[PDB]
């Protein structure tokens, strides 16, 4: 589910970036984040700070344009 | 996140959120209250394009969205929107988190008392704040003005107050609460502006007639003279850029506006008028307080900046209040921002750190402590 | 036979057939959408001959047949013809099969809802495409355009739109279609060539004079003092060698050709032109949407490709939107394919993947599904 | 050619001209606000065809004309083809002379007031009555209705007012004034007929989408259930023979056009609607009026001919209201007309003979003067 999490074609992380890369919006890095908090985060393992859900606390030392992954390690 | 106990000063009296930190000079986030809703669809994929817009990304746009003011005449009307209000306050704008950090709210006097309870409600449960307050603002007010004595006029977006102070001492049987704002306002002025030909209907459009009424306003001193002066030349028509093209000229709709507040016959809501509701908050009070209400009449809230009203009402109330008597209305420049700023004062005081309504007292008491504790 | 989920990328907007794969630059068949028929006897005995030649074979026997376009002005008359289009379009020239692959179809807004309707019946139930879409040519223009924000004209053989899209969202209220487009064009290029003296009434011989229009003509950036010039002197008379044999020189048939475009009371249809159009689809928007309308406006379909068209078109939006304003009359080389390199784009995002009309979901609520999963 | 001194009551006010004489049951000329113009060259030598088509004469030849209403939304947009259009009508229609009449027009509350200025300066310059007033369209629809107390509703072809009155006193601070009315269904009639199949571009093809709106449309009670009646079941299909050939059949257009003006997100225009235009109009009025404008709510201009839009309305606002209120919605069968009928009474009364703007006294000071005796 972290592979699933990364490489779906629909809700992976690549397929996200492969569609920011793909269409022209005037994207950056910021807008990025949010589409990964509006389709990555209803998945458990995904970790971010705009959203809630995944996760609703405002953890420290979890900055802002930035997101965790929780891997195998 | 944050290794301080600073306590937050979060302050939307009715229109205009602005919040930040005690012990602080200018407020850290200041963005209107709206909230934006896509009223049509949409159509390209892969947007992001949330049904949420809250704050000055909204008026980035107001175009496609149905704005929406959540709190009307310093009244909460829906609750969710508000919270939005607050999330993005919290957590956008001022990037804080809320658990740390005690809170210092504001409302209006003669406030519907749900507002102050499902408001600490709200504080309490949601966003889990450890302390909270529920500031008065005209008070708050009186504390950027440096003085204990005299008597608070604000007059907000949805609310005016005229709170007299007498030596810490509020006097609360001489309280005044009038609806006449700078909404109703904007609402007179674009009704006059549909009367020259310029028609505003959109809620984009009314925060446009806000925006002519922020830059091009004047309070006409004398109105009787003025308005046969704007009758007899074009020396006060004055053109307006809008956003997107046509420019506008407005004449005597350019003070025409402050007079609805100085007479609220013209927007037809039964008052007296500020000038005559100040003059009735110091006749409801005691005798020997009047020439300490006379000397020290602040004037420091929002809807003031139109130039020349300490002249209007100094030059009104010396009309109504009896001779030998020294009219001082108090107009600080740094008004507008005065009630965040006396939000700071008293979140930095020492006294005050025993006055908060703190958690595991909340849940002590229910949300009723507030009525006990606060005021 | 394919290896491959790639989605198809049909798209006959009026009056050419370009299709491909997503995920692509080029379209890899682009052919003339018309049907042949043999309108004599045939006397080889032996030859092949069969009665229907599709595409560009059919202009390799032109001569022969009575070409017939199968649709018009963006409405598909005869489901029969568009059938063998499609059967020569899929089976081929690009040469794959329907039932492996999903298809994105492209048609106009303000469409008669049979044509979207017995469209995707006949994809689902004689072709059995696994997934199909209706996808709005202007929209899928701005694809191509990389922006999400602008007002899209394109101009195809048989409609035009300017759709106003700001921010992801489109604006369906101000939408327009104006049934003026290159068709029309090489009709009243077939008329005022026939008042020259050069006579083309066979429909191969309109194919002539189409071919004369993609050649041979400009836009006339003035048309008073280009025609004054035309009447002047003979810099503008240009000679066109016609298939076999006798040449033609045309003089101001060469710029009256798209400015009946530009103002279509020579045409004598009841319009406002072009630039009228953009501008009144401009004003029927909002106000804070406007310059955002003006730096971005796109003419990125057919029939633009006329030289300067831009200057025109940017010289006459001046002249009718308010100053201080930035006309920037987007015009990107890479159209009249810009509408299928908007289906590739948009076949080739992550999120379109939900949004595919499907079998076992078409057969769930019958034809009426794309009225309600589409637009 | 007039042996009496009978006022005349004209009445445009946005899209169909009515006038005739005081005290007077029926209007005299009834005729449409156009005027036509040829398009293209004429022929025929020996015809007359003067350049200028006004009122149904325009409608006889609206085939080769640019049918242009001058009037838009109440706004008179071009004031030569305004008068072209009171010159046909003193002069064609009604038959009599205007210098020895007085006249009392109608226009639109919250009107650009350039419109009531010049309006008085083209009757007294350039037709020279000797009097003249500015009639309120709503307070004359509430004559008609032998009322002194109720909200009035009336939707014209550019215009609804809403306009409270009680007991002879109007409420100016609770007017309203949307832009929503029946010229904007119909093209929101064409624009679905053109979803139908049904292709009106043309002004006299707008006319025949105008009158298939006045033949053959309801007001659909409850919107949802005859939205899936309509998408249930072809009893609602209706045909309608078109000019000149082929037959129309309408479904869920026929009750579409009006939900409109009952919903105007259809339309994209930002607002509430007819029924929350009302209620909130009464809102705006103070609490001990309200009964009697529950009692006495009037629905008595244009655009309400829908069969059972009483129906609607009372049940929309009893669903908006608080419960024991008697919500009589008052639709007199003589509609369409009431506007003109208390243009005939007001103009007959004793009591109005002072009211009367005159010459010499719009001579006295200028044009100004309808702002001072007026309103
Ligand atoms: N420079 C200005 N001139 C005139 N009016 C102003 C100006 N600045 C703000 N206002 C008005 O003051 C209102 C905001 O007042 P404020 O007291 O800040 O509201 P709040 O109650 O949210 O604190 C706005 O509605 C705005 O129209
Ligand atoms: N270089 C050109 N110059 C002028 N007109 C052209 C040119 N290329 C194509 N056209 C016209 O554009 C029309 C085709 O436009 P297009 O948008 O490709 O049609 P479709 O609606 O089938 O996509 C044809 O009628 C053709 O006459
Ligand atoms: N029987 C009817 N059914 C539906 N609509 C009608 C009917 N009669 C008139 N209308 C509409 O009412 C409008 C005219 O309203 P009216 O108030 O008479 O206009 P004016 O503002 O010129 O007085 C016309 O646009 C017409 O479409
Ligand atoms: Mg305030
Ligand atoms: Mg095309
Ligand atoms: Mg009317």
């Amino acid at each position: 589910i972290i592979c699933d999490l990364i490489e779906n074609n629909t809700n992976g992380i690549l397929a996200m970036l492969d569609e920011e890369c793909l269409r022209p919006g005037t994207v950056t890095d910021e807008t990025f984040l949010e589409k990964l908090n509006q389709v990555c985060a209803t998945h458990q393992h995904f970790e971010s700070r705009m959203s809630k859900c995944s996760r609703f606390l405002n953890d420290t030392t979890l900055p802002h344009s930035c997101f965790r992954i929780q891997h195998y390690a | 996140d944050e290794d301080e106990t600073t306590a937050l000063v979060c302050d939307n009296g009715s229109g205009l959120v602005k919040a930040g930190f005690a012990g602080d000079d200018a407020p850290r986030a200041v963005f209107p209250s709206i909230v934006g809703r896509p009223r049509h669809q949409g159509v390209m994929v892969g947007m992001g394009q949330k049904d949420s817009y809250v704050g000055d990304e909204a008026q980035s746009k107001r175009g496609i969205l149905t704005l929406k003011y959540p709190i009307e005449h310093g009244i909460i009307t829906n609750w969710d929107d508000m919270e939005k209000i607050w999330h993005h306050t919290f957590y956008n704008e001022l990037r804080v988190a809320p658990e740390e950090h005690p809170t210092l709210l504001t409302e209006a006097p003669l406030n519907p008392k749900a507002n102050r309870e499902k408001m600490t409600q709200i504080m309490f449960e949601t966003f889990n704040v450890p302390a909270m307050y529920v500031a008065i603002q005209a008070v708050l007010s009186l504390y950027a003005s440096g003085r204990t004595t005299g008597i608070v006029l604000d007059s907000g977006d949805g609310v005016t107050h005229n709170v007299p102070i007498y030596e810490g001492y509020a006097l609360p049987h001489a309280i005044m609460r009038l609806d006449l704002a700078g909404r109703d306002l904007t609402d007179y002025l674009m009704k006059i502006l549909t009367e020259r030909g310029y028609s505003f209907v959109t809620t984009a459009e009314r925060e446009i007639v806000r925006d002519i009424k922020e830059k091009l306003c004047y309070v006409a001193l004398d109105f009787e003279n003025e308005m046969a002066t704007a009758a007899s030349s074009s020396s006060l028509e004055k053109s307006y850029e809008l956003p997107d093209g046509q420019v506008i000229t407005i004449g005597n709709e350019r003070f025409r506006c402050p007079e609805t507040l100085f007479q609220p016959s013209f927007i037809g809501m039964e008052s007296a008028g500020i000038h005559e509701t100040t003059y009735n908050s110091i006749m409801k009070c005691d005798i020997d307080i009047r020439k300490d209400l006379y000397a020290n009449n602040v004037m420091s809230g929002g809807t003031t900046m139109y130039p020349g009203i300490a002249d209007r009402m100094q030059k009104e109330i010396t009309a109504l209040a009896p001779s030998t008597m020294k009219i001082k209305i108090i107009a600080p420049p740094e008004r507008k921002y005065s009630v965040w700023i006396g939000g700071s004062i008293l979140a930095s005081l020492s006294t005050f750190q025993q006055m908060w309504i703190t958690k595991q007292e909340y849940d002590e008491a229910g949300p009723s402590i507030v009525h006990r504790k606060c005021f």
